[PDB]
RNA sequence: CCCAUACCCGGCCGUCGCUGGCAGUCGGCAGAGCGAGAAAGAGAGUGGCGCGGACGCUACGCCGCGACGAGUAGGAGGGCCGCUGCGGUGAGCCUUGAAGCCUAGGGCGCGG
RNA sequence: CACGGCGCGUCGCGGCGCGCGCGAGCGAGCGCACGGGGUCGGCGGCGAUGUCGGCUACCCACCCGACCCGUCUUGAAACACGGACCAAGGAGU
RNA sequence: CUCCCCCCU
RNA sequence: ACCGCCCCCCGGCCGGCGACCGGCCGCCGCCGGGCGCAUUUCCACCGCGGCGGUGCGCCGCGACCGGCUCCGGGACGGCU
């Protein structure tokens, strides 16, 4: 029985894929990472049938919807227990996540502090 | 205190609520009045045909002074003088449409551009379904659609066209400001034909599409709209 | 405002045009009135046609 | 009597005549 | 597909000014509440001179 | 003034911490935690603030008053209310409104201390 | 004051009247109509007296709320839904079951319910199906029917009747029932030549026999 | 009868235009409007109980309507995209484990 | 029949049109809906060591599509040139 | 917010 | 010596003290302590109780309303 959001609405994504950068599968020093290519022959880049997609603003999502986690949720990075009640206000629609250098130690402290202020924490177990 | 105040915010309510429905009731009447005087325009014809015909002569009737358009063709490749016509005839897109009333001038214009063209003469059927489904009005150099009758009340409010009625009986009569009209109304986007056409390249006449249909437009209507 | 079909919304026909009712309601009295016509006018001829 | 300005009085007239 | 041009499509009159002091900010806040909230177009035109550049607002002599 | 000030710290503040596609102000009399002109709690000359009491228990309640503004000292005014959440919730609403003492942040108060106070109530 | 009188008007079309706003002017007579111009309980306390304020404000408010919704006017609640049947379905008929644990059972139908769904039943004496609750779309309706007009079932079933409760053990009002009922459908459909083996059988579909085609 | 990224209807993203709207959160010190076919005052005046009412507004913000969106050479804008160092600031993080590296784990962003 | 009061009625052509007063331009309630964008005040099942959910991402299968990039060029998949693969460095200061 | 009449439970 | 400006003292006005107040009085609010003593006030639990808001663990169904579409069946009328 987690804490729920304060609206969770029907999140739909124009695509899910990965845009992955042309000719990326051939060889092993082209990263997946996106570039645009600009050469004057490029199948990808004349849009061409049947090739890579290429990411456009049509593809963004909305933004009613934007940024939200599965759970209903938004992110948010915090560090220290100070800037938990940062979110006391932003309750029901934005949830906190200790960043990756916090110690157990403190982050024992900032788990218990959020379940004291009814703040959901996405990762609350992350140490034991 | 307000004693007096109070209820003369209840006056002038009263008094806006009696304005309005003096203005339904006149626009009501005036609804009554076009549809006799289209009753009568359509038996005159009959009329004077019938007339004509026991004296034995011919009764030729009169020109037709309004005439429907669409765009046929599409915008890749087309002549400066074609381009610059259709632009003046406000025909930027393919299966747009849109009333021209009918002159030397209407005609040449039409003339040159009869490829990209098929035009015709509506009726008052064609009128009333463009005009109540597809009719949208262009209110602050914005596609409105015409949801009420303030819209057209405002925009053609000094030619005393207040309402439905009264912009279809001015486009169809072809009125003395039927120019203004029909500025105000925004070209219409109508779907493509259902049931496909017969040749787009080539003329009417000939089987196509293109060109002058003297009353086929109206068929040509019941399916793109 | 989502504009609805005028010529299917009877209604909001009604709105825009108010006479509309009064054209459909004749003509709907009418219908009715020459069927009933029609319909005891051919009784009537093959009652005659029996006869 | 639809005209706002000069059909005021004739508004007057039908309102009060229809109580 | 559309006949038209999109080569003027974008004016390019100033919304804002380009500085970025804050009095004159502050009065094209006043300025901008003026013109749109009053009829008077001596506010407009103040404000749309507030937002011009400094070669735009040469000085104006006694 | 106070839009002067607003205008010059809307963006350098200590107190702006902006992350995730956010924006948060930290000043300790700012209800809702967000950086915005109505909530900045060190701008306005009168500031309402609500924080949890220094006991474990209880509601601390700071009104700013309206002569020492340059006297940080003795600017804030604090007033403890240790009492059930209906009663707690009626002396915060009597106090911002019936003071004419900024009205504009009567329900964040309220909403605040809602808060703190089931903070302050034992976990299940 | 005044009972209500009923409608000057048939329906001649949904939304469109007989009569005009002048013939109703006359037929109600309007031209003879013509018109012109909490909070707090008081109690005795063992002191004095306390005036204790019902409606008390509330002890928490949320973090954030939902704003409110916009006000639409064509929608009502499932209770107050008009209920259609189909034309080729009248009490007294033969159905076949289409989806239900008793697949392609010929079932015979007694009544249309209030909430829409048909109370249906073929004598479970002969082919083993209850009094029950059909939807009207998931059977098929077969131009076979006997005449259940003379006949009276109990007033007091109903959809509240038939609504689930919480091993499901049939009760003696249910037994009854259904003894109540099929003691006068029986005898009517014993009537008709080679009925109630009709009822027995199951409904199927072999090769070469195809819906679209076949009637019933 | 079949179907294109064309046309019509609907949803969503963005751009442009309206140089559009909002400082009116005016509350027991109050009275909750400026959508309504008609340039302009819910004009001011003088004589015949229960203490109560959601969100807002980083104005470089928020909100509403329309139209539109191909692109090499090239031009411009925005990047809470990225790398290294410096002045500030986070009573920041860290041997109860930083940097770096690996991952069939959970996600965000159109993308970096 | 979107007709409905009384008057003074010429505000008038012969009555209709069409003006001036009538506490002076304030009758109220309920109810239904083809009425400024969907609701149900309607329901049914399956859930502890074998089952529920996991767009994407791991592997595999199938149908459709699908020629290797960069470059000069009117024209590149080219029987045009550079390129085995990987890491680091590398060019409008 | 006037008054009657008719029919079915 | 004269003129201009500025600082200080005194006298008289105007304005502000919301980038800058003290005392007195009045009104209101809050807090601490008594008065108050339980048909008031508060805390916790139960009901498969109701209203309102948000949602269903997963998989499904139905109903009516509206928008846009494709199609079918009737009936009426006009030039003819
Ligand atoms: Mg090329
Ligand atoms: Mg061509
Ligand atoms: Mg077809
Ligand atoms: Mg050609
Ligand atoms: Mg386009
Ligand atoms: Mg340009
Ligand atoms: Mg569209
Ligand atoms: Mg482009
Ligand atoms: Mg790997
Ligand atoms: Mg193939
Ligand atoms: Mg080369
Ligand atoms: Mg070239
Ligand atoms: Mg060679
Ligand atoms: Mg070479
Ligand atoms: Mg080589
Ligand atoms: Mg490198």
């Amino acid at each position: 029985a987690a804490l729920r959001p304060l609206v969770k609405p029907k999140i739909v994504k124009k695509r899910t894929k990965k845009f992955i950068r042309h000719q990326s599968d051939r060889y092993v020093k082209i990263k997946r990472n996106w570039r645009k290519p600009r050469g004057i022959d490029n199948r990808v880049r004349r849009r061409f049938k049947g090739q890579i997609l290429m990411p456009n603003i049509g593809y963004g999502s909305n933004k009613k919807t934007k940024h939200m986690l599965p759970s209903g949720f938004r992110k948010f990075l915090v560090h220290n227990v100070k800037e938990l009640e940062v979110l006391l206000m932003c309750n029901k629609s934005y949830c906190a996540e200790i960043a990756h250098n916090v110690s157990s130690k403190n982050r024992k402290a900032i788990v218990e502090r959020a379940a004291q202020l009814a703040i959901r924490v996405t990762n609350p177990n992350a140490r034991l | 205190n307000f004693a007096e105040l109070k209820i003369k915010r209840l006056r002038k309510k009263f008094a806006q609520k009696m304005l309005r429905k003096a203005r339904r009731k006149l626009i009501y009447e005036k609804a009554k009045h076009y549809h006799k005087e289209y009753r009568q325009m359509y038996r005159t014809e009959i009329r004077m045909a019938r007339m004509a015909r026991k004296a034995g002569n011919f009764y030729v009737p009169a020109e037709p002074k309004l005439a429907f358009v669409i765009r046929i063709r599409g915008i890749n490749g087309v002549s400066p003088k074609v381009r610059k016509v259709l632009q003046l005839l406000r025909l930027r897109q393919i299966f747009n449409g849109t009333f021209v009333k009918l002159n030397k001038a209407s005609i040449n214009m039409l003339r040159i551009v009869e490829p990209y063209i098929a035009w015709g003469y509506p009726n008052l059927k064609s009128v009333n379904e463009l005009i109540y489904k597809r009719g949208y009005g262009k209110i602050n150099k914005k596609r409105i659609a015409l949801t009420d009758n303030t819209l057209i009340a405002r925009s053609l409010g000094k030619y005393n066209i207040i309402c439905m009625e009264d912009l279809i009986h001015e486009i169809y009569t072809v009125g003395k400001h039927f120019k203004e009209a029909n500025n105000f109304l925004w070209p219409f986007k109508l779907s493509s034909p259902r049931g496909g056409m017969k040749k787009k390249t080539t003329h009417f006449v000939e089987g196509g599409d293109a060109g002058n249909r003297e009353d086929q437009i109206n068929r040509l209507i019941r399916r793109m709209n | 405002v989502l504009k609805k079909n005028p010529l299917k919304n009877l209604r909001i026909m009604l709105k825009l045009n108010p006479y509309a009712k009064t054209m459909r309601r004749n003509t709907i009295l009418r219908q009715a009135r020459n069927h009933k016509l029609r319909v005891e006018r051919a009784a009537a001829a093959l009652a005659a046609k029996s006869d | 009597i639809a005209h706002p300005k000069l059909g005021r009085r004739a508004r007057a007239r039908i309102a009060r005549g229809l109580r | 597909g559309v006949d038209i041009r999109h080569n003027k499509d974008r004016k390019v009159r100033r919304k804002e000014p380009k500085s970025q002091d804050i009095y004159l900010r502050l009065l094209v806040k006043l300025y901008r509440f003026l013109a749109r909230r009053t009829n008077s177009t001596f506010n407009q035109v103040v404000l749309k001179r507030l937002f011009m550049s400094r070669t735009n607002r040469p000085p104006l002599s006694l | 003034s106070a839009h002067l000030q607003w205008m010059v710290v809307r963006n350098c503040s200590s107190f702006l911490i902006k992350r995730n596609k956010q924006t948060y102000s930290t000043e300790p009399n700012n209800l809702k935690a967000r950086n915005s002109f109505r909530y900045n709690g060190l701008i306005h000359r009168k500031t309402v603030g609500v924080e949890p009491a220094a006991d474990g228990k209880g509601v601390v309640v700071v009104m700013k008053r309206r002569s020492g503004q340059r006297k940080p000292a003795t600017s804030y005014v604090r007033t403890t209310i240790n009492k059930n959440a209906r009663a707690t919730l009626s002396s915060i609403r009597h106090m911002i409104r019936k003071n004419k003492y900024h009205p504009d942040l009567r329900m964040a108060a309220i909403r605040r201390a809602s808060a703190i106070l089931r903070s302050q109530k034992p976990v299940m | 004051k005044g009972k209500p009188h009923c409608s000057r008007n048939p329906v001649l079309v949904r939304g469109i009247g007989r009569y005009s706003r002048s013939a109703m002017y006359s037929r109600k007579a309007l031209y003879k109509r013509k018109y012109a111009a909490l909070a707090t309980v008081t109690k005795p306390v063992g002191g004095g007296t306390r005036v204790v304020k019902l409606r008390k404000m509330p002890r928490y408010y949320p973090t954030e709320d939902v704003p409110r919704k916009l006000l639409s006017h064509g929608k009502k609640p499932f209770s107050q839904h008009v209920r259609k049947l189909r034309a080729s379905i009248t009490p007294g008929t033969i159905l076949i079951i289409l989806t239900g644990r008793h697949r392609g059972k010929r079932v015979v139908f007694l009544k249309q319910l209030s909430s829409g769904l048909l109370l249906v039943t073929g004598p479970l004496s002969l082919n083993r199906v209850p009094l029950r609750r059909t939807h009207q779309k998931f059977v098929i309706a077969t131009s076979t029917k006997i005449d259940i007009s003379g006949v009276k079932i109990p007033k007091h079933l109903t959809d509240a009747y038939f609504k689930k409760k919480k091993k499901y053990e049939i009760t003696e009002q249910r037994k009854v029932d259904q003894k109540a009922v099929d003691s006068q459908i029986l005898p009517k459909i014993k009537a008709v030549p080679q009925l109630q083996g009709y009822l027995r059988s199951v409904f199927a579909l072999t090769n070469g026999v195809y819906p679209h085609k076949l009637v019933f």
